[PDB]
């Protein structure tokens, strides 16, 4: 197939708006993805970026039907080689196909190589999959957009961007969506200049965003796995005309007792646990539970932690995260809670832990 | 994600049955957003009172920067005819950037932001045809078919501003052309105030004029003392320093903002406002808790249309405020706060 | 007083019970206010629903 | 103004934001200190009251 | 004889409006549900005649 | 036109009085917003609370703004004004609150207006 | 910011503290290195690790340094180590 095309025509787009079911704690409840919108995962690497990257291509080709295409936009060779052997020792790499551009090429390779990454995804949605794509970096399309743009010799444009900016944005993201055949999902690394949110590419990316992962150091530090922060992370499905009430509620439940928890921790910090009430000791002790039942063995890690891994349905995280706000389960220990699974299989690790 | 849009359908949506037909021009939004906007329009009955005109964010910037003149010809239509309409352009800087690309395609020397100093003559010509016009141009437009009718074009163009500055380029020529703002702040927003009207910034250069009696009378300076509520709030976390009346202002204001909030796809006709701003001003809001004050609303407007309903028709039909009227809304007021609870 | 203060602490006695209950009465009947609107309110929305 | 100068004061402010901070941390352990030291000074006085109102009173 | 005597009679009447808002709570609760149900079948209904 | 040969001394001179109090004023904002009013000196204190006077009596309600104020208008004669500043300037109004001088067209309707708080 | 896109890591050396008397003037927590461990000999991997809190810590109870540090101890103890490594 030839890698340009235009997007699906308001005729083809799916009449309806599901949710993607990733399997994951954090994510399927914190940061819901529809089906066909755009991920962005603002965290550095030293956070599993890849890990969390290899978990969902495992889940979407076992727990659905699903292949993933990944697109090394402008990608370092020596990632792009390590990055293959943890897949080809993973047992993910069957399920995924590769397109690598590598850096040292000259700026039109880097650019085209994202469209080559999104007609073999178009592909599997026209054999009527759900599809994943993921991008190695968006900020690196737009960089090679730019390049190109100059060598032509245009007028440059905002701070110094192409002309075309918006446009090319536009003609990349518009085909990544939900059909009436399949879907194309998508996970877009994203880099933001100068840390300025303001700046044209961030800008322009976050048009098309539906969700937002963010990964801290400071979570990973804690050693909770996946290192996802609930309170940077956001999804624009969660909304109750969407996601319903009890997940919506749910979620902004959770939210507010780790914010709590936040302003807590810092008046325990300066003035002791002594300062706290019986409502305060409550919603600290709540809210390291649900710290710890954030955490999440994958079918990737066992390699590490030697723990079977799990995937979680989006009812058993709604049940879980509903009884540890609602004081159920305050009889048992939170080191039950961590790393292990169903909120059932919590008070089963309890029983002798 | 302030709002803007489910503000401006909201607006189309409650001209269902005013008589004033709807227009929407969506410039280089997301085809899924564009389907799914009409779906909800259609899902409230308003789609056949709605033109839609659509660019998405694929389609050639010229299809863009033409998208919003077209949709301005088909709204002077029903102008030049002596009916109403209400057009929303869903992303005027949106069409900023696609003339900004087609221009520099051209290589026209750029201006501040780059942009051309043409930007300017664009978004005027486009917005100076939202008009209203006198029965003699409309008589001499359809040469006597329509007599003494006076035609109008409503516009609300939305700007999307970074980090919420007003004082950038292109939203400091389109406050410059229309006749007010209402500026919408993620502060507000995140905070659970929706939707999250800025007062102070916020102004209609019109005025009451475009108010009914009854709301022109209730509203009144509501305005400006939600702005000194803010303000005061401001210097009230700095120190202590309660003096009573300064107490009693930040509840009011405290009550008035959660009363003000208000639900997505919830529209309440002109009868029901007028309750709630009599009861706001007229002081039944004491002894109401603030964890109350939702509830106290969804029982009054129940209260209201249960047993004293003649008078909402007739408040909904002319908004004429009467002495008469006045005592029977206290009746009401008095009545419910003494025998009903919430 | 000793007669006047022990009528007078069970007339007391008495009437709490009693508006503890006409409170308790009062709360059911604002219940079923409340649970009939619902059941008004469930039935107009399914017209419009089925218009649509 | 000037961006280089801008960033000169951001971090002349961000370096007394942190002083300020540990200021705060110091003036609660302090704090502590000063109301043990309270405590320490009630049963002198009180018992003087007590001999005191014995024999005024 | 009013100490115990206000105390208990008191302690009741506070009780019975804490369950004044309790039954008022289980009245909105109710509520919510019977409006899913309502709701969902509306949509059901919907569901069949645009298939048949 | 701002001279002491055009207007005369006393408009030059309270013009003149009410530009190095605002300025002043201006000078100690970057030391409030760090640490707030109290670590002020005892008369900064008292610039501060003559600045926001005298900041608040230079608005006026105009005749062409009762369609958004719906406050009646107000015409301030030049001798009338000057009276005014140098007034609060020299402290004789040192006792009213800020709310008092807003909105109003003349000192009188400043002292009438903290009379109504 | 082209080449910091292109390596594996920096070296990021600041004047400040040249002056100061570091030298070399290296700068934790803004230099770094993607390869880490796998570069290092096991003697080195294994006992650099406490080397890398340690002066983390150090950073956090730099602002208690100046301003004194007569009101905390384990902190006292903490810097005293953190400053020796420095
Ligand atoms: N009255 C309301 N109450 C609560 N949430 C609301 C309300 N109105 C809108 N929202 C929420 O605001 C979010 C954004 O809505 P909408 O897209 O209209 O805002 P926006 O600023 O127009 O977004 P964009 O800038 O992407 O066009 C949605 O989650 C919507 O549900
Ligand atoms: N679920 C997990 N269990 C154990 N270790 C994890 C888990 N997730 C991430 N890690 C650790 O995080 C570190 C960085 O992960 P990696 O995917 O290499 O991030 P990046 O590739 O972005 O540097 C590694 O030490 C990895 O083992
Ligand atoms: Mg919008």
């Amino acid at each position: 197939w030839a890698i340009h095309r235009a997007a699906p025509s308001y005729e083809e787009l799916s009449n309806s708006q599901e949710l993607l079911e990733t399997g994951i704690k954090v994510i399927d409840l914190m940061a819901p993805f529809a089906k066909g919108g755009k991920v962005g995962l603002f965290g550095g690497a030293g956070v599993g970026k890849t890990v969390n990257m290899m978990e969902l291509i495992r889940n979407i080709a076992i727990e659905h039907s699903g292949y993933s295409v990944f697109a090394g936009v402008g990608e370092r060779t020596r990632e792009g080689n390590d990055f293959y052997h943890e897949m080809t020792d993973s047992n993910v790499i069957d399920k995924v196909s590769l397109v690598y551009g590598q850096m040292n090429e000259p700026p039109g390779n880097r650019l085209r190589v994202a469209l080559t990454g999104l007609t073999m995804a178009e592909k599997f949605r026209d054999e009527g999959r759900d599809v994943l794509l993921f991008v190695d970096n968006i900020y690196r399309y737009t960089l090679a957009g730019t390049e190109v743009s100059a060598l032509l010799g245009r007028m440059p444009s905002a701070v110094g961007y192409q002309p075309t900016l918006a446009e090319e944005m536009g003609v990349l993201q518009e085909r990544i969506t939900s059909t009436k055949t399949g879907s194309i999902t998508s996970v877009q690394a994203v880099y933001v200049p100068a840390d300025d949110l303001t700046d044209p590419s961030p800008a322009t990316t976050f048009a098309h965003l539906d969700a937002t992962v963010v990964l801290s150091r400071q979570i990973a530090s804690l050693g909770i796995y996946p290192a996802v922060d609930p309170l940077d992370s956001t999804s624009r499905q969660l909304d109750p005309l969407v996601v319903g009430q009890e997940h919506y509620d749910t979620a902004r439940g959770v939210q507010s007792i780790l914010q709590r928890y936040q302003e807590l921790k810092d008046i325990i910090a300066i003035l002791g646990m002594d300062e706290l009430s019986e409502e305060d000791k409550l919603v600290v002790a709540r809210a390291r539970k649900i710290q710890r039942f954030l955490s999440q063995p994958f079918f990737v890690a066992e390699v590490f932690t030697g723990s079977p891994g799990k995937y979680v349905s989006l009812k058993d995280t709604i049940r879980g995260f509903k009884g540890i706000m609602e004081g159920e389960y305050d009889h048992l220990p939170e080191q039950a809670f961590y790393m292990v699974g169903s909120i059932e299989e919590a008070v089963e690790k309890a029983k002798k832990l | 994600q302030t709002g803007k849009t489910a503000l401006a359908i909201d607006a189309i949506i409650n001209q269902r049955d005013s008589g004033i037909k709807a227009i929407y021009v969506a410039i280089g939004q997301k085809a899924s957003t564009i389907s799914n906007v009409v779906r909800k329009l259609e899902e409230h009955g308003a789609l056949a009172n709605t033109i839609v005109v659509v660019a998405t964010a694929s389609e050639s910037a010229a299809l863009q920067y033409l998208a919003p003149y077209a949709g301005a010809a088909m709204g002077e239509y029903f102008r030049d005819r002596g009916e109403d309409a209400l057009i929303i352009y869903d992303d005027l800087s949106k069409q900023a950037v696609a003339y900004r690309q087609i221009s520099l395609l051209l290589r026209r020397p750029p201006g501040r932001e780059a942009f051309p100093g043409d930007v300017f003559y664009l978004h005027s010509r486009l917005l100076e045809r939202a008009a209203r016009v006198n029965a003699e141009y409309v008589e001499a437009f359809t040469k006597g078919e329509v007599k003494g009718k006076t035609g109008s074009l409503t516009a609300l163009p939305i700007i999307e501003t970074q980090a919420g500055d007003v004082s950038a380029f292109v939203p400091t020529n389109v406050i410059s052309i229309t006749d007010g703002q209402i500026f919408l702040e993620t502060n507000l927003f995140n905070a659970g105030i929706r939707p999250a009207v800025n007062p102070g910034i916020s102004v209609s250069r019109v005025g009451g004029a475009a108010q009914t009696k009854i709301m022109k009378k209730l509203s009144g300076g509501i305005r400006t003392a939600l702005a000194q509520y803010r303000e005061l709030a401001a210097f009230s976390q700095f120190a202590s320093d309660l003096d009573d009346a300064t107490r009693k202002q930040l509840d009011h204001g405290q009550k008035v903002t959660e009363l003000l909030k208000q639900k997505q796809y919830a529209p309440m006709s002109v009868a029901q406002q007028s309750l709630v701003l009599f009861a706001a001003e007229r002081g039944y809001l004491a002894d109401v808790e603030l964890s109350k004050i939702g509830s106290f609303e969804a029982a009054l407007l129940a209260y209201v249309d249960r047993d004293h309903a003649p008078l909402m028709q007739e408040i909904n039909q002319t908004g004429g405020y009467n002495d008469e009227i006045e005592g029977k809304l206290k009746g009401i007021l008095d009545s419910f706060k003494a025998t009903q609870s919430w | 007083d000793l007669d006047l203060a022990k009528a007078s602490a069970t007339d007391q006695l008495k009437k709490a019970k009693a508006e503890a209950q006409v409170i308790i009465e009062q709360a059911n009947k604002r219940r079923s206010q409340i649970l009939d609107e619902a059941k008004a309110e469930a039935e107009q929305e399914r017209t419009k629903i089925v218009a649509q | 103004a000037g961006a280089k100068d801008i960033r000169s004061k951001i971090a002349s402010v961000q370096n007394t934001q942190k002083i300020t901070k540990a200021m705060e941390m110091v003036a609660a352990s302090k704090m502590r200190k000063s109301q043990d030291r309270m405590a320490a000074s009630r049963p002198y006085a009180e018992t003087m009251r007590k001999v005191i109102g014995h024999l005024a009173h």
